[PDB]
């Protein structure tokens, strides 16, 4: 049994003894070591991102996670301190059993139906919209970071560690996002880039969840530009202006592929219409998260006799907060089917 | 910036 002094997420910091055990490394990497336990008071599994913190600064994670409480976004159960002399911040999460790359891996090996891509989709799209509305850009959207409850249907995204309150006038590294996930501005090596660019990366995960398999398998930087570019036509030079205006080249005319014909023959035609309003090359252009969560393709999840493959009701899907909708209140009238009111 | 571009058309032209 490991007992630490750890203090909770949310609240005021309010320190209190908590004891674990059965720690098992899962990953490692670069950030440092993400373990999962079990708490022995109520034998929860919990997960722990373990990073070196240095005792000068705020940990940047941290300060963000704490402002966060919402259902699609994994809960910061609690944060403790550890350890040759070096300091550890431990961030205690809640534990989902799954993830959705590793669910859309199995169907990569068919098609995931489009009931589960609907409600996947739009609890992402709801945790988009709420860290947005502190101006936090999560700058790492992709299917290994969306836990999946499988008997719930929950989705939850984490990792936070490449996340930032965009300000503008202070720019920001472009090598950001994994690279199927990338947006093109990015690519083109934009440092004033604005939270859209999650926009772009929930598109490509809508998109590979629809066709099986990731939609810009890009081999590298350039070459993911190629690929987006075989699927989206040769960017106008405006395109490209609001990019990154430093492009004044021109590029070969590649056709676009017709949307109907980069996925299924039987694809739903609001999935097809909700990625083209997504993966726009102008970052203005693309769709807010929460314009994205009142788009008609999510119309099936606001039906009240909605029936889901688990037999279950639907997660909560419609408590918004002022918080959520901020950027655009007046979506409530969508949002909020009149049901839920 | 002048780098970039360059690979850029060459890789299009290939799949051009
Ligand atoms: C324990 C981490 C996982 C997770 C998945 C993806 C990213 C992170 C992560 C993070 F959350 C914070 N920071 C950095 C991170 O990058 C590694 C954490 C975890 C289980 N489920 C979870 N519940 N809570 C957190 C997780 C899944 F079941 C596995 C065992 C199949 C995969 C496993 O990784």
């Amino acid at each position: 049994v490991t007992t630490v002094v750890a203090t909770p997420g949310q609240g005021p910091d309010r320190p209190q003894e908590v004891s674990y055990t059965d720690t098992k490394v899962i990953g490692n990497g670069s950030f440092g070591v993400v373990y999962q336990a079990k708490l022995c008071d109520s034998g929860e599994l919990v997960a722990i991102k373990k990073v070196l913190q240095d005792k000068r600064f705020k940990n940047r994670e941290l300060q963000i996670m704490r402002k966060l409480d919402h259902c699609n976004i994994v809960r910061l159960r609690y944060f403790f301190y550890s350890s040759k002399d070096e300091v550890y911040l431990n961030l205690v999460l809640d534990y989902v059993p799954e993830t959705v790359y590793r669910v859309a891996r199995h169907y990569s090996r068919q098609t995931l139906p489009v009931i589960y891509v609907k409600l996947y989709m739009y609890q992402l799209f709801r945790s988009l919209a709420y860290i947005h509305s502190f101006g936090i850009c999560h700058r790492d959207i992709k299917p290994q970071n969306l836990l999946l409850d499988p008997d719930t249907a929950v989705l939850k995204l984490c990792d936070f560690g490449s996340a930032k309150q965009l300000v503008r006038g202070e720019p920001n590294v472009s090598y950001i996002c994994s690279r199927y996930y990338r947006a093109p501005e990015l690519i083109f090596g934009a440092t004033d880039y604005t939270s859209s660019i999650d926009v772009w990366s929930a598109g490509c995960v809508l998109a590979e969840l629809l066709l099986g398999q990731p939609i810009f398998p890009g081999d590298s930087g350039v070459d993911q530009l190629v690929e987006i570019i075989k699927v989206l036509g040769t960017p106008t030079r405006e395109q490209i202006r609001e990019m990154n205006p430093n492009y004044e080249f021109k590029f070969p005319q590649i056709k676009a592929h017709p949307w109907t014909k980069v996925f299924r023959p039987r694809t739903p035609p609001e999935a097809i219409a909700l990625c083209s309003r997504l993966l726009e090359y102008t970052p203005t252009a693309r769709l807010t998260p929460l314009e994205a969560c009142a788009h008609s393709f999510f119309d099936e999840l606001r039906d009240p006799n909605v029936k889901l493959p688990n037999g279950r009701d639907t997660p909560a899907l419609f408590n918004f907060t002022t918080q959520e909708l901020s950027s655009n209140p007046p979506l409530a009238t969508i949002l909020i089917p009149p049901h839920a009111r | 910036p002048q780098k970039f571009a360059e690979e850029l058309i060459h890789r299009l032209e290939a799949v051009q």
